């Protein structure tokens, strides 16, 4: 029964290969896997190829022109550990602590390999 | 220089060196607990210390020179109302 | 009989204008409540750069 | 007393199919194809018919028929089911697509239409902010080619919600969204959303609960049982606010007086003074520890974490990205665009304060407005009325706003895109409308 619950569904959620929703011709075509890492590349070098043949056009809505400027007010500092604020920063390894005692027992005796996933937190490897 | 114990003040900026550490290669000692601590005072001061500094024609070098010179009545006055 | 009244808070802007001799200056001021922007003369600008006043200061 | 974190529980009933009696063919179709759920639904109606996140999966038997077609809600039945659920976002877009079609297919099927040589209703279809044309261009060849549509619009759900919440169409106000990937903020002037100068912020909800992953993650590094990503999100969606002013927060969040309130425990599922102890504190809060126990080493605890998280929409250092927070951008915006110098405001610039609108669905969090508003109160010169308006279900307001352009006005015709249109002038084209993306020059 419950070996056939799901199969029941199955049996009631089907489409066939000709499909009734689909066209009568279908024509389709093949296409890449296409990540969306290098799409980004693809409209940037578009962008700037469409930029060097008007030159040799001033951008209006790109994806490259609404997205944000950096900040002008400095950045709050902060303990790494706790997320408290941050007074202190560790000369042999560059993370942000709070007082004495999480120092004693967090930041000097870490293993190695763990600052660069709590500096990846804040993105600072 | 290196190897100094040196007293940072962080609102007025002074800077005060307490000496050398134990590093044979005067002498003090190296400072335990907290870097930044805040520590409180208890201050004291006499009546006739804010009659000088309140008299506006002499400053506090009358405390040490003695020419404090006739302090009127009104600064007195000022002094015992505040 | 006398009044008091007092501007204080945060300087946003300092921005002074001539006709060597200045003629104004607009300062903008902010607090928890909101802003608030004021002319002032030269005179009061020599102390205002007597007291090393730049932006971002109380 | 604590509380344990458990897996959503499956849906018992299958989701129903629409009556074929009811279907129009000439009555327009509403698509919202959103990241973390999608929303359709028909023109007629106003509550929505079909409510199912956008995910979906194969399945394999013993017995061997392939024929397991389960999209959304029927994965909701088991847990072999849902836990090898795939999506068709890849972060901001779509890369994958035969699984799109699938899922419309699914949709069509599930809306109770029976059509011929495709379907012949209209698409009303919500797309991003600064789409590149890739997607625009693949978006136009799947539905006029797979589906035959005379009928298609593009348009943000951000000025669909502004649309929706102020159905005049030639208002003036200010747009800020929380997506599930972005945070954008646009400016409406005589009910353009002006696309010159928006804005767009990479935090979203899916960051905000891989942020509190990676942080619970690094907490305790010796936790016995691994927590799913759905544990996560409840317990973000439960037990996150924002502060009201986060430099005074921090500095007391440990405090005694304080821990002994905000402190929630969270039981995983499984079949020389400690109180000076910062430490122990921001470990297992006020409450002495005993390592030997069973219950308390499958314990978590939230304390800094109630606040820390969602304040990076604010300052998004944090989190990594090199941007300015809202507050920031929604200052330069209102104070040094459109004609406004520094301490005078225009008329533009007051009727945009006086109408700012937070839409979005992870605006679920609690302290957003009072927040938004004790800042705006903030960098604002004084006397200026400012005004901020909130949906009961934020999450709803889109494909309402579509909605409401479609049944409450007759000029949607305006905007629509015609098959003789899009062959005689190709791929390579942009409506500009009042309400969706502009050209990419000009």
């Amino acid at each position: 029964e419950r070996l056939l619950f799901l199969r029941s569904v199955g049996e009631r959620n089907e489409i066939g290969f000709p499909s009734r929703f689909k066209s009568a011709h279908y024509k389709k075509p093949t296409r890449r896997h296409k990540s969306a890492r290098q799409l980004i590349s693809d409209e940037n070098k578009r962008i700037n190829a469409l930029l060097t043949k008007a030159n040799k056009l001033v951008p209006k809505a790109t994806y490259f022109s609404v997205e944000a400027p950096p900040s002008i007010r400095p950045a709050k500092k902060y303990c790494d550990v706790t997320g408290l604020k941050g007074f202190y920063k560790s000369p042999t390894n560059n993370i942000r602590y709070h007082n004495a005692e999480i120092y004693q027992l967090i930041v000097k005796p870490m293993a190695p390999g763990v600052d660069q996933e709590y500096l990846k937190l804040r993105g600072a490897n | 220089l290196a190897g100094d114990v040196i007293s940072i003040d962080k609102a007025s900026g002074k800077i005060t060196k307490l000496g050398r550490s134990f590093a044979r290669s005067r002498f003090v000692q190296c400072p335990e607990g907290e870097l930044q601590k805040r520590k409180t005072v208890v201050h004291t001061v006499s009546l006739h210390e804010i009659d000088v500094i309140n008299s506006r024609t002499q400053g506090f070098l009358a405390l040490f020179t003695g020419d404090t010179g006739e302090i009127r009545s009104e600064v007195r006055d000022q002094i015992n109302t505040k | 009989k006398e009044t008091k009244e007092v501007y204080e808070g945060e300087v946003t802007e300092l921005t002074p204008e001539d006709a060597k001799t200045i003629s104004h200056v607009i300062v903008g001021l902010k607090s928890a409540k909101g802003t608030k922007t004021l002319r002032l003369d030269p005179t009061i600008y020599e102390s205002i750069q007597r007291e090393k006043v730049s932006i971002g200061d109380v | 007393k604590a509380v344990v974190i458990d897996d959503p529980p499956l849906r018992q009933t299958p989701e129903p199919f629409d009556e074929q009696s009811a279907y129009n063919p000439q009555s327009p179709i509403a698509i919202d194809f959103g990241s973390s759920k999608l929303r359709a639904g028909f023109v007629n109606h106003a509550t929505p018919t079909h409510i199912f996140p956008n995910a979906l999966t194969k399945f394999r038997d013993r017995k061997l028929n392939k024929n397991f077609t389960f999209v959304g809600n029927d994965t909701l039945l088991d847990q072999a089911v849902r836990s090898q659920s795939r999506s068709p976002f890849d972060g901001p877009f779509v890369t994958n697509w035969n699984l799109t079609e699938e899922i419309l297919d699914y949709t069509f099927h599930h809306l109770g239409v029976v059509p011929d040589n495709g379907i012949p209703n209209p698409i009303l279809l919500t797309e991003r902010l600064a789409t590149v044309q890739s997607q625009r261009t693949n978006w136009y060849q799947i539905l006029f080619e797979t589906y035959n549509v005379p009928g298609v619009t593009f348009g943000i759900d951000s000025l669909f919600s502004f649309y929706n919440y102020n159905p005049s169409g030639n208002k003036t106000g200010l747009v800020i969204s929380c997506g599930h990937e972005d945070t954008n903020v646009i400016p409406v002037v005589d009910g353009a959303g002006i696309l010159t100068d928006a804005k767009r912020i990479n935090w979203g909800g899916h960051q905000a609960v891989d942020y509190l992953n990676d942080l619970m993650a690094l907490k305790y590094p010796y936790f016995p049982t691994k927590m799913s990503y759905l544990q996560y999100e409840t317990m973000y969606k439960d037990y996150c606010y924002v502060s009201r002013n986060y430099d005074e927060d921090i500095e007391k969040i440990l405090t005694l007086e304080n821990l002994d309130t905000n402190d929630v425990v969270v039981e995983a599922p499984f079949t020389y003074d400690w109180r000076n102890s910062i430490l122990h504190l921001f470990l297992r809060g006020p409450r002495p520890h005993d390592s030997e126990n069973i219950h308390e080493q499958h314990q978590m605890h939230l304390n800094v974490e109630r606040i820390r998280v969602p304040e990076v929409i604010f300052q998004p250092t944090m989190g990594g990205q090199d941007q300015a927070g809202i507050c920031e951008l929604s200052e330069t915006i209102l104070l040094k665009k459109f004609g406004s110098q520094p301490g005078k405001l225009s008329q533009t610039s007051i009727d945009m304060v006086n109408n700012v609108l937070i839409t979005g669905g992870n605006a679920k969090v609690p302290g957003l407005k009072e927040r938004i508003v004790k800042e705006f109160t903030g960098f604002l010169p004084t006397g200026t009325n400012i005004t901020v308006n909130m949906s009961s279900d934020p999450s709803l307001d889109a494909w309402k706003g579509m909605a409401a352009l479609a049944r409450n006005e007759e000029q949607y015709r305006k905007t629509v895109i015609s098959k003789k249109e899009y062959e005689e002038y190709g791929p390579e084209y942009i409506k500009e409308h009042k309400l969706g993306n502009t050209k990419y020059f000009e």
